[PDB]
């Protein structure tokens, strides 16, 4: 059992990830205004995953899900150099809170398809992940349309469940 | 357009609200308190209607429980009372010897009966058979 | 000056009705409760209402509305003092006073209404002497009813002769959010429990400051009574002269005197509390309770009532000594400690959560009230010196006393 | 009354 | 049903007629119209059980008005029972006699009343004294026709002060019901007799004989002092109504004592520890006190000027209590406790009781006008509450900040720099109109006063009367202060208030300002930018013309209304 | 965790509401604590117990996220709980309700029609304007289905999104095309209410929709001629709910058309005769039938018959029907205006009825019945009825007196006389808003102000406490003071005008606590004008202005000082701006 959230910008593949982790298929998904939850049940741990869409009118309401959360997923897109700033803004906006203070971070460098897509290292230092304190932050370069690195992030996450 | 529906007791104890109009809870607690006071301060030969603040407010007592609606001031009134009575019939249908204490208890389906009858403030099923059929099938779905 | 004193319920139907002048109509009572619904829901609540020219003096019991109606410029405190007396006399008769007490015992209660008051004029309200000719189980009225001594019948006889005193302290406290004491007065009250033979005149003396100043002992231990309110039976003209507490007591339990004084010394227990109210998240109360009072003394069964938020949830309590119960029904915590001696200082660390959605409205800040009780301990330092038993028959009674210090209004204004 | 009593003098002359 | 009840009522066995009359007054207890069975329970009245006769006396008193003609079937039974050697059954009839109000009956009952006037037992004589006033309630002139007035004056001359006090309470009743034709006042020697009778009678009798003192006024200083020295020990009694009746005459009689004597200061120092102790009572009785205390400090502010901390409300206090404590803090707002009050009132604006908060905002404002000392610190207190961003807390504050600026307009321009940005979407027109004056009057240190009124000049045609008039006031004051940037502003407000407004005073002051601007705006610097005089404050001290009358009315409704006694009775 | 009815039984044992709140917060904490446990088991019942407390009126803001979990559940009962409280705990201004948008959209594609019925229920009841924007293509898709269980629901949900988003109906113009032949009545009913809605919003939709008027003229005639069905029949009347909605659709159609109005004319002549007026149902049929006939350019034989229908309905002792009949002529006031006027005494009768609404409809229809012919006689009933109003009707009548009097006053004097009568007898009941209107019409009056201001003066010496009365007077004294005190610069033979009690009666207002301070606002305004309108005794009135410069009202402290400098420095410039105000409309 683990409360998981999938926050991040819109069109981040976060619902593409979510039915790749739960179902295993790349289903045709609308831009999700509300949320999704699918108990991804992996490495004998049922990850209760609260995928939440990243459009503008939703981002304030994110604070309502920051209670009893045990692990974060801040999906970034590697194909949006223009939005890594507000992703960095979103991250520092979100991490600086008393509610959601003890939940770990696993960053997804989604959409590795192009040379516009960065590696984890550039995105780590575009987001400034070493500026984090009391954080088990861990970037994980993932490919949603091929499932690559997703379970390995879940693998790393399964370790960090217990201590 | 039915703006809301209120079912309050002989003591005024509200057994149902259903706001088909979006007004906040303080206004919900204000307005509901007033009209219960209005209807209970109103006699038995007072035409079963109230012209309350651009709402031709429909009331129709059937038992100790009282009844309330707020229809738009362009619509029908006796049929609006018949809407109550058709809903009374559907409560009489799905329950049979429809009665006060499971209004207090099994109100959750009385909303669902209203959900099978009035959504948006208007009628979706003008038959009295087909609607209680559908709620039994969803009850048969459980 | 009453005309028609009524008793209502929480619904407003007449439990019992009794007029004394006929100058107020009996059906006027049916407007009171809607006016009571009116004035309350607009916040214009007063213990006097008015439907035209009928004035509605009322008190409120657990269920009951002792509504005394009048029309003229009646004496107001004449009414309400009688109203609490009727509650008291019914409490003297009926060990609980509710709707069952009225509707089952209308045999005696209408007779009480005939007896306690005529025309609006209370004439006989001492319940102990009233028991002798108004019974729920009739002879002539007693002479004590005729007598100026109206609290103690003659011929009262016991095997032993026991005078049981209860010098009871009640510590008021107002500490603000700043941590300063705003108002800490002490209202002490000596309540007597007399079991004596015949008609004794008891003469009491304390460590009065003024009486020691009249004696010349105004350098030793002397409590300074800022005001006392006594029983009737105390001859106050004799007390006005030379601080002389001389009286013929009634028989049984009664409060003789009610002293009040200020005190510029510390509270017996200082509380330090904190609030880590995290928005949408949680709240933390690292509250300690140090005892400033005497180490020989022990604060029995203290009950620290700290108001928590209403939607506070997931309680966690790291105490030191003493248990917490969370009371969401009062939206608070009772960190209860049974034995808490003087000099002791026990911490409690509370932790709730808070909903990630906010509530709709505000809540306000109730202070923290604790329920301490310290026996054998006069904080004001009052000391009964003697108790002169004076009987014409002449006996050696057994005067007895114990000292108990409790809270009065022990409010400490929170953050 | 679980607390116990204490006897005062009578006269205190 | 009732006939079966009347069958048991016309039974011969006692246990059937005893249970029948219990059901009748239980039917009366549940409020049934049992008046139809009136003369039938009258048959089972003259009974040997004294316990049963009270039930019929209960019924007959209740249904005397309902059956006035049928009530003639009890007169013989009363005069029968005024003679039975039990004094309990005689006075029981006597109080049943006077409360039964049928004018067909009251003429017949004066002689057994006269019989019980000169009875032996104090029990019935204190009962018969009230029945005279009950008769004088019913038929006032028959009492003087019976000449019962002097017989009541002679039970004053009786011993056992309970009978005397029941004589006095009926006397002060009848003399009230009298037109004071033959005023029933006595010498000081009877007042010496009553004051000796004071230390003996009951707590109720001690009240009623202090009420005969509410009519008397002593004529010397020592005469006033000597009686007051015997009223003085009554201030240590548990009944506050005994105490409140004692304070009422002491406030009455202190107008005769010499201030030059130390007994005047002795009386006032013996008066304050009772008055504080009255706030240690129950809150309804304290609500009696708080209206009386209000009457005291308006008359004698010297007494309780040392006590503020006891006037601090608590959380559990009733709302009528909590409002009245705030008044006395205003009535005791002095220099010595400017910091105690304003911190306490700041703790009172932190409440959810809005009207208590609304009163507390006024309590700061009445403090700011009463003392100019913390009038700076009052404003600083309020601006904190402005920065709480609670609407009614703000919406009460802006009217108050105006009135401080109306009261102390001089050096408070360091305040409006905060208050030019105060969330101008304030909705309440009493503080919207307060906003426009504060902007208008101080339209030199608010340097952007023109552009902030542009939001206030959008929905102009349907705001209010005052708010539209304040906008007509301020702009003409603004344009007279700055005619450069507000040139089109002063013309468009005349374009709306003179042309497209039907509000006639807005049309009045519109065309006046338009013609004054058209005739001579330089003279308008003398006309409307005129140095306004010091505003005469509203002295809320009740007039001593009325207040000295209300000195005689303490613990009566005239004090709890702060009205003359006739203004509310009917 | 206990069940719902176990809780209710404990709640039914509660005596004091404060004691009941103790029982609330008792269980509410366990509901909160269960929510901290993220339970899925009792999350059905804990929310259900919470919604009861919500119906009991308790702050249940916290459990709204769990409702989103119950909508996003998989068990049908948890959905059945979840869609309910979404309609209860959430509204549009709840602002957290937007998370339903994905959940509903998945559940508009759920396999079960009842789950989709729940989704169309919740969105149809309380779907937000942006949620309506985010679900618009799915509702018409579920309106393009064949499931009449959903077609009855997606139609009214489409009404809701057209109600909420008025600029969205144009994608439902293709959706509604030719489904008017539904064998089911309920779907056919919702389509009518949709076509009621579609014809309501846009006049551009009327052209496409008045074409299928004879289609439903047939189908409504099918409802009359199918005189019985085992369903839809109440008291021998077959589907009256649909029949009225067709008539209402036939009321809004043909209302300025004639060919469709004649295409519907036959069944109007039918059901005006082919109705059973015995039960309440056939009256409800015939009531809308009356209203349908009045609003369209109908056959004249319908409308003459229709007043004869209403003449029956005026005389039925059912106060329902009296409320129905009074509302009917209240509708068709202008249309067939004089066939109403012959029922005038029935309306004056209902002024003496013992119902509020009946007296309400009669008073307002009497306000509508006033032509320029009944203007003299009926007002004398109404000014009497103004005396015999309830205090709730006294405010209502006295304004409605002023409304019809400004219309059809045969005199200007008698127009003044009735208004002056009402202002004496309404007082605290006449609204302050009509006071600039009354002030305007008496300066629209140009000829009788010596007639007016004396009668104004003759009643204000009676009282001042009628505040809207003395609102009117002080402007008249300020403006037309010359017509009150005339040629009386010094003392003459005593006429009733005396130019000092004239000044005292305004001064009496200024000290009297029963002054709204716009009474005192008008009064100093009248004082300063009578520095010019009176030449008799000025500069005693300067004293009154000068002592008022220390007044406690803010503007009235402004008003006195702004006057006083003219009284002290610019005495000649006082009258230089005290010309009379212009007269506008
Ligand atoms: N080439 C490539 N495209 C991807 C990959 N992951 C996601 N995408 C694209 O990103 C788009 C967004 O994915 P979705 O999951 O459907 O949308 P979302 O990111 O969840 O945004 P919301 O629905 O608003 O929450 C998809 O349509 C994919 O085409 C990836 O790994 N490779
Ligand atoms: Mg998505």
């Amino acid at each position: 059992e683990m409360r998981i959230l999938m926050v991040g910008l819109d069109a981040a593949g976060k619902t593409t990830i979510l039915y790749k982790l739960k179902l295993g298929e790349i289903v045709t998904t609308i831009p999700t205004i509300g949320f999704n939850v699918e108990t991804v049940e992996y490495k004998n741990i049922s990850f209760t995953v609260w995928d939440v869409g990243g459009l503008d009118k939703i981002r304030p309401l994110w604070r309502h899900y920051f209670q009893n959360t045990q692990g974060l997923i801040f999906v970034v897109d590697s194909n949006d150099r223009e939005r890594v700033n507000e992703a960095r803004e979103e991250l520092m906006r979100m991490l600086a809170e008393d509610e959601l203070r003890d939940a770990v971070l696993l960053v997804f460098a989604n959409k590795q398809d192009l040379p516009n897509a960065m590696n984890a290292a550039e995105i780590t230092d575009k987001l400034g992940l070493h500026s984090l304190r009391h954080r088990n932050w861990y970037i994980q370069a993932t490919c949603a349309t091929s499932g690559d690195g997703l379970y390995e992030g879940l693998d790393w996450l399964s370790n960090q469940l217990r201590n | 357009m039915i703006h809301f529906i209120l079912l309050f007791s002989r003591q005024g104890k509200l057994r149902l609200q259903k706001w088909y109009i979006t007004l906040p809870d303080k206004e919900r607690k204000k307005i509901t308190r007033e009209i219960v006071q209005i209807i209970l301060s109103r006699g038995h030969r007072t035409s079963s209607f109230v012209d309350w603040k651009e709402l031709k407010l429909v009331y129709k007592r059937y038992a100790s429980l009282y009844f309330c609606c707020a229809i738009e001031n362009q619509d029908n009134e006796l049929l609006t009372l018949e809407i109550v009575h058709r809903y009374v019939e559907l409560l009489d249908k799905y329950f049979g010897n429809v009665c006060e204490l499971d209004i207090i208890f099994n109100f959750e389906k009385a909303y669902f009966i209203l959900d099978e009858f009035i959504i948006g403030g208007e009628i979706q099923e003008t038959s009295k058979k087909i609607a209680v059929k559908a709620i039994e099938d969803s009850d048969m779905l459980q | 000056s009453a005309s028609a004193v009524y008793v209502l319920d929480l619904k407003g139907k007449v439990l019992i009705c009794r007029n004394y002048r006929g100058d107020v109509d009996m059906s006027e009572v049916e407007h009171f409760m809607p006016i009571l619904m009116e004035k309350e829901e607009e916040g214009m609540l007063s213990p006097i209402l008015a439907h035209g020219g009928v004035r509605f003096m009322w008190i409120k019991h657990n269920n009951l509305y002792l509504v005394a109606t009048s029309k003229k410029n009646a004496c107001v405190s004449l009414v309400f003092s009688f109203l609490y007396k009727v509650v008291q006399v019914f409490s003297e008769y009926f060990k609980e006073l509710e709707e069952e007490s009225i509707r089952d015992n209308f045999v005696i209660i209408y007779e009480l209404l005939d007896e306690l008051m005529d025309f609006g004029y209370p004439q006989t309200t001492d319940s102990k002497i009233l028991q002798e000719y108004i019974t729920q189980e009739a002879p002539r009225p007693p002479a004590t009813v005729t007598n100026a001594v109206s609290w103690r019948s003659e011929g009262i006889k016991y095997r032993k002769n026991e005078v049981f005193l209860d010098v009871i302290e009640a510590v008021n406290l107002l500490v603000s959010a700043n941590g300063n004491v705003l108002r800490s007065e002490i209202v002490g009250s000596i309540k007597m429990r007399v079991f004596l033979s015949g008609m004794p005149e008891l003469r009491l003396g304390l460590n009065d400051k003024v009486l020691f100043d009249n004696t010349g002992r105004g350098k030793s231990k002397s409590v300074e009574l800022e005001d006392v309110k006594f029983h009737q039976c105390v001859r106050l003209s004799r007390f006005e002269n030379d601080r002389t507490i001389s009286f013929i007591p009634p028989d049984g339990e009664f409060e003789l005197m009610s002293y009040r004084l200020n005190t510029h010394v510390k509270p017996l227990i200082w509380i330090e509390s904190v609030i880590e109210k995290h928005s949408h998240s949680r709240i933390e109360y690292m509250v300690k309770a140090k005892s400033q009072f005497k180490r020989r003394s022990t604060a029995n069964n203290v009950e620290i009532h700290i108001p928590v938020p209403n939607d506070a949830d997931s309680p966690k309590f790291k105490t030191t000594v003493g248990s917490v119960k969370w009371v969401p029904e009062n939206s608070e915590i009772v960190w209860s400690v049974k034995s808490f001696p003087g000099g002791k200082e026990y911490l409690m660390r509370a932790h709730f959560g808070l909903p990630s959605v906010e509530a709709e409205d505000k809540e306000g800040k109730p202070p923290i009230s604790v329920k301490f009780e310290i026996p054998y301990f006069t904080t004001s330092g009052i000391q009964v010196r003697y108790l002169k038993i004076i009987e014409k028959s002449g006996y050696q009674a057994l005067p007895w006393v114990r000292y108990i210090t409790q809270n009065g209004d022990y409010q400490l204004r929170t953050q | 009354t679980s607390y116990d009593y204490c006897r005062v003098p009578m006269e205190d002359g | 049903e009732i006939f079966e009840l009347k069958a048991e009522l016309n039974s011969d066995k006692k246990e059937k007629k005893k249970e029948a009359v219990k059901k009748v007054i239980a039917s009366m207890t549940v409020g049934k119209d049992v008046s139809a069975l009136f003369p039938d329970v009258v048959n089972c009245m003259q009974t040997d059980n004294l316990e049963l006769k009270k039930l019929v006396y209960l019924y007959l008193m209740n249904y005397a008005k309902s059956q006035p003609d049928m009530a003639i079937m009890a007169v013989n039974t009363f005069v029968k029972d005024c003679e039975d050697p039990n004094p309990l059954i005689r006075a029981l009839a006597v109080r049943t006699m006077g409360c039964i109000r049928v004018d067909k009956i009251t003429e017949y009952l004066c002689e057994p009343l006269r019989k019980c006037l000169k009875d032996e037992d104090p029990y019935v004589r204190k009962t018969a004294a009230v029945c005279v006033a009950k008769l004088h309630d019913i038929n006032a002139q028959l009492v003087e026709d019976q000449g019962f007035l002097d017989t009541l004056k002679d039970l004053i001359s009786d011993s056992n002060p309970m009978v005397v006090a029941n004589a006095v309470a009926a006397l002060s009743e009848i003399a009230e019901s009298h037109p004071s034709s033959n005023l029933l006042d006595l010498n000081p020697q009877s007042i010496n007799k009553l004051l000796t009778a004071l230390n003996e009678c009951t707590e109720w009798g001690q009240i009623f004989i202090l009420d005969c003192l509410a009519n008397y006024m002593p004529k010397d200083d020592r005469e006033a002092q000597s009686i007051c020295e015997r009223v003085t020990p009554r201030l240590s009694h548990a009944n506050s109504a005994v105490v409140l009746s004692a304070v009422k005459v002491l406030m009455k009689f202190m107008e005769m004592l010499s201030k030059d004597l130390d007994y005047y200061g002795t009386l006032l120092k013996k008066l304050a520890p009772p008055l504080v102790t009255l706030l240690s009572a129950e809150p309804e009785l304290q609500y009696v006190a708080l209206r009386n205390i209000n009457l005291i400090v308006q008359k004698r502010p010297e007494i309780l000027k040392h006590e503020m901390k006891v006037f601090f409300v608590k959380y559990n206090d009733p709302i009528y209590v909590k409002l009245e404590k705030l008044d006395i803090m205003i009535r005791l707002a002095s220099q010595a406790n400017i910091a105690q009050v304003l911190a306490e009132l700041r703790e009172y604006a932190t409440e959810v009781d809005v009207d208590f908060v609304r009163k507390a905002v006024r309590a700061i404002g009445r403090c700011a006008i009463k003392v100019e000392q913390s009038a700076e610190r009052c404003v600083s207190t309020l601006l904190d509450l402005i920065q709480t961003k609670v609407n009614y807390v703000v919406q009460e504050a802006i009217v108050v900040i105006k009135d401080i600026f109306r009261k102390y307009p001089n050096k408070y321009e360091s305040v409006i720099a905060t208050l030019c940005e105060n969330l101008d979407s304030l909705d309440e027109p009493e503080a919207r109109a307060a906003m426009i004056w504060i902007v208008g009057e101080y339209a030199e240190r608010i340097d952007n006063a023109d552009e902030l009124l542009e939001s206030f000049l959008e929905g102009f045609h349907d705001k209010s009367t005052q708010v539209q008039l304040q906008l007509l006031t301020a702009i003409v004051k603004l344009f007279l202060k700055k005619p450069t940037e507000t040139q089109e502003l002063v013309q468009q407000v005349l374009s709306l208030a003179t042309q497209d407004s039907d509000n006639p005073d807005l049309r009045d002051r519109g065309y006046i300002y338009w013609r004054l601007l058209s005739t001579d705006p330089v003279a308008a610097k003398e006309v409307v930018l005129a140095e306004k005089p010091l505003i005469s404050e509203e002295t809320d001290l009740i007039e001593p013309t009325l207040l000295d009358e209300l000195i005689c009315y303490i613990g009566t409704l005239a004090s709890v209304y702060h009205k003359p006694p006739s203004a509310f009775v009917e | 965790p206990i069940r719902l009815r176990e809780l209710i039984r404990t709640i039914r044992t509660a005596r004091t509401q404060a004691e009941e709140r103790e029982m609330i917060q008792k269980e509410c904490a366990a509901i909160r604590s269960s929510f901290r446990e993220e339970d899925n088991t009792y999350r059905c019942r804990n929310v259900a117990k919470l919604l009861y407390m919500h119906m009991l009126g308790y702050p249940a803001h916290f459990g709204q996220l769990e409702c989103l979990k119950l909508i996003a559940s998989q068990k049908f009962t948890d959905k059945r709980i979840g869609y309910l409280g979404a309609m209860l705990l959430l509204d549009e201004r709840q602002d957290v309700h937007l998370l339903m948008t994905n959940c509903i959209k998945n559940d508009l594609n759920h396999s079960t029609q009842f789950v989709q019925g729940l989704a169309l229920c919740t969105l149809g009841c309380m779907g937000s304007s942006e949620m309506c924007r985010d679900l618009a293509g799915e509702v018409e898709k579920l309106l393009k289905t064949s499931n009449s269980y959903l077609r009855k629901k997606a139609a009214l949900c489409a009404v809701h999104v057209i109600r909420k988003v008025p600029e969205l109906m144009e994608m439902f113009l293709p959706a509604t095309k030719n489904l008017l032949n539904e064998k089911n009545h309920g779907v056919l009913h919702t389509s009518v209410v949709l076509l009621t809605e579609m014809c309501e919003r846009s006049p551009d939709m009327l052209a496409h929709f008045r074409k299928l008027v004879p289609q439903l003229v047939r189908i409504l005639k099918n409802l009359i001629m199918s005189g019985y069905s085992p369903e839809h029949d109440v008291s021998g009347i077959s589907d009256p709910f649909l029949q009225v909605r067709i008539l209402r659709l036939l009321r809004i159609l043909g209302r300025n058309d004639d060919d469709s109005s004649e295409a519907m004319n036959d069944i109007l002549a039918q059901v005006a005769t082919n109705t059973e007026t015995s039960k309440n149902v056939g009256n409800a049929i015939l009531y809308e039938t009356v209203l349908t006939i009045m609003d369209i350019k109908s056959e004249s034989g319908l409308r003459v018959l229709a007043i004869n229908i209403l003449g029956r309905f005026l005389l039925n002792n059912d106060k329902n029907i009296r409320y129905v009949a009074l509302t009917s002529l209240l509708k068709t006031v202008q249309t067939d205006h004089n066939a109403v006027q012959r029922h005038r005494s029935t309306i004056v009768d209902c002024l003496k009825d013992l119902d509020v609404s009946i007296k309400r409809r009669a008073m307002e229809l009497s306000f509508a019945l006033v032509n320029g012919n009944n203007i003299r006689g009926m007002m004398k009933e109404l000014l009497y009825f103004l005396d015999s109003c309830e205090p709730e009707f006294k405010a209502d009548c006295a304004s409605g007196i002023f409304l019809a009097a400004e219309k059809y006053a045969p005199s200007k004097r008698w127009h003044i006389d009735t208004i002056m009568r009402v202002l004496t007898t309404a007082g605290s009941y006449v609204r302050d808003d009509a006071v600039p209107n009354l002030i305007q019409l008496i300066t629209n009056s140009v000829e009788m102000h010596a007639y007016t201001v004396q009668r104004l003066y003759k009643a204000i010496l009676g009282d001042y406490s009628q505040q809207p009365l003395v609102q009117v007077a002080a402007w008249c004294i300020g403006e037309y003071g010359d017509l009150l005190v005339s040629g009386q610069c010094e003392e003459e033979e005593p006429i009733q005008v005396t130019e000092d009690e004239v000044l005292d009666i305004l001064e009496s207002v200024l000290i009297s606590n029963m002054s709204t301070s716009v009474t005192r606002g008008y009064a100093l305004t009248a004082i300063m004008k009578l520095s010019t309108r009176f030449t008799c005794t000025v500069n005693r009135i300067k004293k009154v202005v000068s002592i008022y410069g220390s007044s406690i009202d803010v503007e009235l402290q402004q008003r006195a000082v702004e006057y006083n400098a003219l009284f002290k420095k610019y005495d000649h410039m006082r009258s230089a701006l005290l010309e009379r105000m212009p007269v506008m409309e």
